[PDB]
Order: structure tokens, then C-alpha cells, then sequence
């Protein structure tokens, strides 16, 4: 989040986060206005909850596309620089930067792509800065004739009114599959009961039951076991390792 | 030593059939006493798969690594060691490489100086630089016949294995066999062709003949059957 | 298709957007089951009578 | 009625709304011509026997 | 027309905007000003710079 | 553009055309041109919008 130097749009820095507990709260420590608005889950205290893996991409964005960062948008950079697909299930966090990224020296470290003569697939990574041809004729290294640089600097000043200012965001997307789970909230565990009628929790499988010894022959990479009617009928305890 | 040797000569690969290899379970699930149909990349049934022999006619060349690539060899003393993978397999791109020693595994991700015939005799007489290498992983050796099928789908490196023992010198045989989930490996990156290596004793120089098929995979349907334990024991084919 | 999941994943005035149609699909079901019953019950009661 | 001008003329996140409402009232409408033909087919029958 | 109207006034700034939201829960609301999730109403807030 | 006689500094000729197609394919033929600068929209696609 507050790194000293964030990466262009057209080439996008993306981290890895796993094998940890991803404490939220401190999301309300940066400055004030940080957009969140979230696809597929509501941030309002329910991320606590665990997910299988966690990719986090930053870049530097101009107010003139701001919401062109968004599933099933068409725009200057969301067909070009950066594609999230329409069943994206993630959060996007975004604020204002103009106190860091614009200088009176002048930026000129971020640029963004314009000519590529295809569309971007959700999730593309694009790095070649060749000069885009538009014509028949090979542009050889030059300008003019059909031949124009695809990467135009930004220009960030801060002179520029709030609309051209530039805000630093970054995407959070995870997934929630059958898979173990690496990433999970703040929740403190607690003791097992057997052969009782009580609630259960197992990294969100939230639901209501009696829990017994099980001899399913699970396999070591098995998780949890289902029956006929395709409903979780077994399952395996997170820290013992003991199949229920 | 493996710089640039002539001694094979190059022929025309022969051409095999599988008959019902080529199955793994595709999820962490555990069902029983039930049929199950589900779709994902599979090899298709009674799919002819290449053939190639090694030796002292070693056949080491490169291959497409077209969506998923079944393996698998038939011989002793397990001389085949590790496969290595990536676009232009050199040091000016990022390669995946894994390789086998006498007691573990070695899985590195960066940049190599491949040579033309990189082989393990020899310890690491297969590259002779490292740019940075992001992930690194030691586990137990993988250590007639030997079943291995690769997958790299949203960039996790997936690896089924299966070690059944029989003792026969004919090709591959009618039977079934549900390969197992071996690791997960995220690295993030794709790969297009793919290259396997030997333990030859080069220089007498103790030589023997090898063999390993290759088969590549296709999105297809199929009907899964599990008995009353854990096992898979029979698949369907839908669109054969 | 899971409720639990479903309510712990989403806000109050969200969830009830997605509840709807999952209980609106299964009630579909469950009325279908009847009729195909009815029908059968009155063929069974001809072959009966 | 066209669901092409939906997908085209119509933004791809919200649409699937729209596509919904298409094949769910579709959907039903086929589920009410089968039932007919049960009701109309045992009617037959009765006069077939 | 309404039976009653109840009308709560205080002096709260922007940063508690959306701590203090209908149906939307905070550390702070809970312990201040917590609001029904099913409030009906509207809420005015008004520039003291 | 292939007029003799151009217009002043302070006089130029505001001439708007409506109910027609416009090409730009053909004007690109000289070799001349120094600057193309284009503000809001693309140097290409522009036939398509
Ligand atoms: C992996 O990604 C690279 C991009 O860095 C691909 O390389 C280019 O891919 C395009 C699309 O097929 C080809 O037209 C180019 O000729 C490729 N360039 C080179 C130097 O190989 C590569 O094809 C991708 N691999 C796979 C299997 O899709
Ligand atoms: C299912 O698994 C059980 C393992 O608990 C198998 O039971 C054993 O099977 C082996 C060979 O299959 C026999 O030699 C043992 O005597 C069995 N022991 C017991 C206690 O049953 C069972 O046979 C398996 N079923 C199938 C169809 O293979
Ligand atoms: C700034 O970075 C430090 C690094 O540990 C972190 O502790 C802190 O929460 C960050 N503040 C933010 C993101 O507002
Ligand atoms: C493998 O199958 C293909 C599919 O038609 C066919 O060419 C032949 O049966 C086999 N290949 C060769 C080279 O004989
Ligand atoms: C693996 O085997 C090689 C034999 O070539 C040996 O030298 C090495 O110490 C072993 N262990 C590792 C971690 O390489």
C-alpha cells in the first residue's frame, strides 16, 4: 500500500500473498477518502472469512478513467492496459495521490498504451514497446505515416485540476474453491465435541449438526468427502487433521 | 558433456496406442459409490501417442508442450532423471526446470544457459548460469513403469504421478490406473515446448535403451466411476 | 447454491436480491414435483377403478 | 425481445439480468406446453381404452 | 403524511460520514449511534466550515 | 484543402457539413503534412465513431 514508487499502468507490478492472517482494519489508517467499493463479497466488517489465494496489482490511474477499472468496461485503458473479467469477485481500493506523485520538477515516469490493433483479455500482461504500424508501409523506426507510438507519457503536474490528478489504487481479487485454504481472518478457535447437536465453523463452511468419527478412507490430498445428493456428508478438521 | 554431438541419427518417430491411461482425479473431493461426470482436459481414449527410443541412438529433442502433456516409460534402473520446460529454453526468457537425485528432487524457476543436449555421468552438466531464481522446492525422489501427467492451467504447475510395477518388454498395456495429485506449484509463467533428460554415463561408458511416450491432452467430457472405497475404477468417454 | 455461504458473505440488503432467486427456483421445483404426482395419481386411479 | 441487441446494445456485467428474465420466462413458458399435453394425452388415453 | 417525525442533531465531520450510515455498522456507531437496518428516513448533513 | 485562395487570420471560413460521409483516407495522400495532432480522440478509428 504505501510504497515509495508504484509501477505504470502497462506495466503493472502483481504480489503474492499467502500463508498468513490478513488483518483488514488497517485499511481506515491511510487517508481519508479511500474508495472500496467490492464485487461479489461486502467489506462492512464480513472479510472475515478464508480464501485460497490473494493477488494484489498497483498502478497509477487519471481521474478521466477512474471507473474504467471495473468488470464488463470499455474504455481508453480498461480494453488496453488492464482487463478485469465480468465474473470478477474482488475488491478495488483507490485514493488520491496528488500530494506524492505530482512534483513541480515535473512526472513523466508513467505512461500508458494506446495503439496495439488487438483487445486485452482479462488479466493480460502487456510489455512490448514497439512502434505500433498502422499502414502498409514498415515504420523502420520513425514517425508519421500511419506509424505512431503507442506509450504517451501522463504528464502529471500539480498545476492540473483534481480531474487530471493522478490517485494510486490497487486491486484485491481472491477465490473461494474446494481447495485448502492459506489466507483467514481474526477468528480464535475452539475445542471439539462430538456426538452433540452444535454449530460448526471450518474456515466459513458455517452450518449446524452432530459430528462423529468417520472411516472414509481418505486420501492425504482429500479435504472433505460428499455423498449422492452432492452436499458435504465429511469433512477434515483444519488442525488435527482428523476426518469427521 | 553436452556440447554439440552428432552421434544419433535422427528418424522418424514411431506411433503408439493408449488405451485407458491417462486418468486423474480432477478435485480434493472424495466420493464414493457413485458415478460422477465432469469436464476438463483429459487424454482422449484410444489416442495413438509417439513413440521414441533412446539408445546409442539417444532420442533427446524438443517437443511443443501443446495445453498439458502425458508421460510416461517403461524402463529399468531408472535412467530418465527430470524434464525441463519454457519458451525459448535459454537464459534471454524464463525456463522451468526439475530434475532427480539419489535421494530428492530439485525444482528451480530462472533463467539458464541451456546447452543443445543437456543431460545428467554427469551432475550438473545441463546449464552453467542463474539469473534469479523465484521459487525452489526439495522433496523425496519421485523413484518399472512410471506414469506422469503435467498441467499448467492460471499458472499452477500441476503434477499427477503413478508408480505401478510390472515386468514386461512390450508396449504400453490394457488396463486402468486413476493417477493421483502429486504438488501444486505456482509459478505464474507459460511454456510452449518442453525437453527431457537422461542419466547417461558418458565417457568404457555404461549406456542402456530407453523409451518414454508422450501424448497431449484435449478438453473432453467424462464419466468418472467410483467404487464404495476411495478408488476410481472405470471412466466413460463421452465423445469417442 | 449455498445458503450459509451466501448469508455470510454478502450484506443484509444485498443477499436478499439473491436469496429470492434461489428460493423462487426451488419453489419452481417443488411445484413441478406435485403436478407430474397429480397427474400420475389420477392415471394410477383409472387403472385402479 | 432480440437478446443479441442485449449483449450488444447493453453493457455485458448488467445484462446478464436482463438474459434472466429471457430465459427464465422462456424456460417457463416451455415448462406450461408440457404440462398441457400430460393433461391432453391422459384425456386421449381414456378415449383410445 | 407521517404519524411523527424524531428529528437527532449533533455535530459530526466528514471523516465520521461513513462510520455513522444507515444499517452500516462501526465501532464507533456501536457504541454512539447505532441505526435499525430498516430505518426509513433521510439524513441531512450540513457545512459548519 | 486543394484551394488556391485561403481564408485570413481573423476571417476564417466556419464552414459546417452536415447529411454526408467523411473519409480520411484520401486526405492523407501528401507527404507534406508536419504536424497531426489529435486531442479526445484517436488519430485512427476515426471513421468508425
Ligand atoms: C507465452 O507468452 C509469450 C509472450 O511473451 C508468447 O510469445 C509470443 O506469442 C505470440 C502469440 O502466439 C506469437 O505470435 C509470438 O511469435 C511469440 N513470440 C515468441 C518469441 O515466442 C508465447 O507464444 C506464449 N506461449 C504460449 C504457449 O501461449
Ligand atoms: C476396499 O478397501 C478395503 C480396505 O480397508 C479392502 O479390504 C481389504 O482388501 C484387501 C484386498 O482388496 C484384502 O486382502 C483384505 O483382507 C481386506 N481387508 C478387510 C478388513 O476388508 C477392500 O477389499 C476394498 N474393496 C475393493 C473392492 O477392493
Ligand atoms: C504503511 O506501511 C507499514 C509497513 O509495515 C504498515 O505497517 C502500515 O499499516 C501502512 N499504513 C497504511 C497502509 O496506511
Ligand atoms: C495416429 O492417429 C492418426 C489420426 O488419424 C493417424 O494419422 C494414424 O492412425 C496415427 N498416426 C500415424 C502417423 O500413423
Ligand atoms: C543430490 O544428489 C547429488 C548427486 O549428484 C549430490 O551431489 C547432492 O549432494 C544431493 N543433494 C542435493 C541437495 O543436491
Amino acid at each position: 500500500f504505501n510504497a515509495t514508487r508504484f509501477a505504470s499502468v502497462y506495466a503493472w507490478n502483481r504480489k503474492r500473498i499467502s500463508n498468513c492472517v490478513a488483518d483488514y482494519s488497517v485499511l481506515y489508517n491511510s487517508a481519508s477518502f479511500s474508495t472500496f467499493k467490492c464485487y461479489g463479497v461486502s467489506p462492512t466488517k464480513l472479510n472475515d472469512l478464508c480464501f485460497t489465494n490473494v493477488y494484489a496489482d498497483s498502478f497509477v490511474i487519471r481521474g478521466d478513467e477512474v471507473r474504467q477499472i471495473a468488470p464488463g468496461q470499455t474504455g481508453k485503458i480498461a480494453d488496453y492496459n488492464y482487463k478485469l473479467p465480468d465474473d470478477f469477485t474482488g475488491c478495488v481500493i483507490a485514493w488520491n495521490s496528488n500530494n506524492l506523485d505530482s512534483k513541480v520538477g515535473g512526472n513523466y515516469n508513467y505512461l500508458y498504451r494506446l495503439f496495439r490493433k488487438s483487445n486485452l483479455k482479462p488479466f493480460e500482461r502487456d510489455i512490448s514497446t514497439e512502434i505500433y504500424q498502422a499502414g502498409s508501409t514498415p515504420c523502420n523506426g520513425v514517425e508519421g505515416f500511419n506509424c505512431y507510438f503507442p506509450l504517451q507519457s501522463y504528464g502529471f503536474q500539480p498545476t492540473n485540476g483534481v480531474g487530471y490528478q493522478p490517485y494510486r489504487v490497487v486491486v484485491l481479487s481472491f477465490e473461494l474453491l474446494h481447495a485448502p485454504a492459506t489466507v483467514c481472518g481474526p477468528k480464535k478457535s475452539t475445542n471439539l465435541v462430538k456426538n452433540k447437536c452444535v454449530n460448526f465453523n471450518f474456515n466459513g463452511l458455517t452450518g449446524t449438526g452432530v459430528l462423529t468419527e468417520s472411516n472414509k478412507k481418505f486420501l492425504p490430498f482429500q479435504q472433505f468427502g460428499r455423498d449422492i445428493a452432492d452436499t458435504t456428508d465429511a469433512v477434515r478438521d483444519p488442525q488435527t487433521l482428523e476426518i469427521l | 558433456q553436452c556440447v554439440n554431438l552428432t552421434t544419433r541419427t535422427q528418424l522418424p518417430p514411431a506411433y503408439t496406442n493408449s488405451f485407458t491411461r491417462g486418468v486423474y482425479y480432477p478435485d480434493k473431493v472424495f466420493r464414493s459409490s457413485v458415478l460422477h461426470s465432469t469436464q476438463d482436459l483429459f487424454l482422449p481414449f484410444f489416442s495413438n501417442v509417439t513413440w521414441f527410443h533412446a539408445i546409442k541412438r539417444f532420442d533427446n529433442p524438443v517437443l511443443p508442450f501443446n495445453d498439458g502433456v502425458y508421460f510416461a516409460s517403461t524402463e529399468k534402473s531408472n535412467i530418465i532423471r527430470g524434464w525441463i520446460f519454457g519458451t525459448t529454453l535459454d537464459s534471454k526468457t524464463q525456463s522451468l526446470l526439475i530434475v532427480n537425485n539419489a535421494t530428492n528432487v530439485v525444482i528451480k524457476v530462472c533463467e539458464f544457459q541451456f546447452c543443445n543436449d543437456p543431460f545428467l555421468e554427469s551432475e550438473f552438466r545441463v546449464y552453467s548460469s542463474a539469473n534469479n531464481c523465484t521459487f525452489e522446492y526439495v522433496s523425496q525422489p519421485f523413484l518399472n513403469l512410471r506414469e506422469f501427467v503435467f498441467k499448467n492451467i492460471d499458472g499452477y504447475f500441476k503434477i499427477y504421478s503413478k508408480h505401478t510395477p510390472i515386468n514386461l518388454v512390450r508396449d504400453l498395456p490394457q488396463g486402468f490406473s486413476a493417477l493421483e495429485p502429486l504438488v501444486d506449484l505456482p509459478i505464474g509463467i507459460n511454456i510452449t515446448r518442453f525437453q527431457t533428460l537422461l542419466a547417461l554415463h558418458r565417457s568404457g561408458w555404461t549406456a542402456g535403451a530407453a523409451a518414454y511416450y508422450v501424448g497431449y491432452l484435449q478438453p473432453r467430457t467424462f464419466l468418472l466411476k467410483y467404487n464404495e472405497n476411495g478408488t476410481i475404477t472405470d471412466a466413460v468417454d463421452c465423445a469417442l | 447454491s449455498v445458503l450459509n455461504d451466501i448469508l455470510s458473505r454478502l450484506d443484509p440488503p444485498e443477499a436478499e436480491v439473491q436469496i429470492d432467486r434461489l428460493i423462487t427456483g426451488r419453489l419452481q421445483s417443488l411445484q413441478t414435483y406435485v403436478t407430474q404426482q397429480l397427474i400420475r395419481a389420477a392415471e394410477i386411479r383409472a387403472s385402479a377403478n
